[PDB]
């Protein structure tokens, strides 16, 4: 099974993430396993 | 100040007439028409309905000079499910339409804020994979 | 072995791919498929506004480390 996030190329979905702070960042990081390193990726150059 | 066309052919086998300005904010069919010389440019990844989107957002955009709040137009014109909205990213992409694309993801983005976990997962229809210690460790930064 | 090279796949997209200066377009287009999928024959790669024949090589196309191609599609 997959979801939005998951089924875009990598770089589309960071791109969509890079758009939240870090607060929104956080929540998204705890959705699920995929979400969190994708989301995690993102706090680096932050 | 009226422009000559060019056309465009979906995966389904659609052809639209273009004005070539309106087209050309697409980097991609820019390319495919100058270089390789083809018209109708062929898209096998992009379907008639979100063809007709992508050309109806670049005919709304064919004079835009050039912060970063998202205009009511676009706002509206994104308020579509979600399905399209994510064939929309993946064609803007393609077809290297960097408005379209911000906007779109920006979009998304915002579906994304203010948010609590479970939330997300109820928006994006997430399944979640994390036991209650992942959890508790994801907790902290 | 052991040159560098980039395809442009979207305005946020990009295939990494490590060649040879021997190799010809068509091995390009093969490692292509082996990293996304994508048949060769419904590939077409573009080095400075020019389409990339197949059995020609990357030499001949002056295609160096960190060059960036570009991949369009076409219909099968």
């Amino acid at each position: 099974q997959r979801d939005f996030i998951s089924l875009l190329p990598k770089e589309l979905a960071l791109y969509v993430l890079s758009f939240l702070e870090p607060k929104d960042l956080l929540q998204a990081a705890q959705t699920c396993r995929y979400w969190r390193i994708l989301a995690e990726d993102n706090l680096l150059w932050r | 100040g009226a422009m000559p066309s060019i056309k465009l052919q979906s995966s389904d086998g659609e052809i639209f007439e273009v004005d070539v300005e309106i087209a050309k904010q697409s980097v991609t069919i820019k390319t495919m028409l100058e270089d390789l010389g083809m018209d109708p440019v062929p898209l096998p990844n992009v379907n008639a309905a979100i063809l007709k989107k992508v050309i109806q957002w670049c005919t709304h955009h064919k004079d835009d000079p050039g912060t970063d709040d998202i205009p009511v137009w676009d706002q509206e014109f994104l308020k579509v499910d979600q399905g399209t909205l994510f064939e929309l990213i993946l064609a803007a992409n393609y077809l290297d339409i960097k408005g379209l694309l911000d906007v779109t993801c920006k979009t998304v983005a915002n579906m994304i804020k203010g948010k609590t976990p479970e939330e997300i997962r109820k928006t994006f229809n997430i399944k979640n994979d994390f036991t209650e210690e992942e959890e508790a460790q994801v907790r902290k930064e | 072995g052991s040159m560098q090279i980039f395809v442009k796949t979207g305005a946020r997209t990009a295939i990494t791919l490590e060649v040879e200066p021997s190799d010809t377009i068509e091995n390009v287009k093969a490692k292509i498929q082996d990293k996304e999928g994508i048949p060769p024959d419904q590939q077409i790669l573009i080095f400075s506004r020019k389409l990339l024949e197949d059995g020609r090589t990357l030499s001949d196309y002056n295609i160096h480390r960190e060059s960036t191609l570009r991949l369009v599609l076409i219909f099968r």
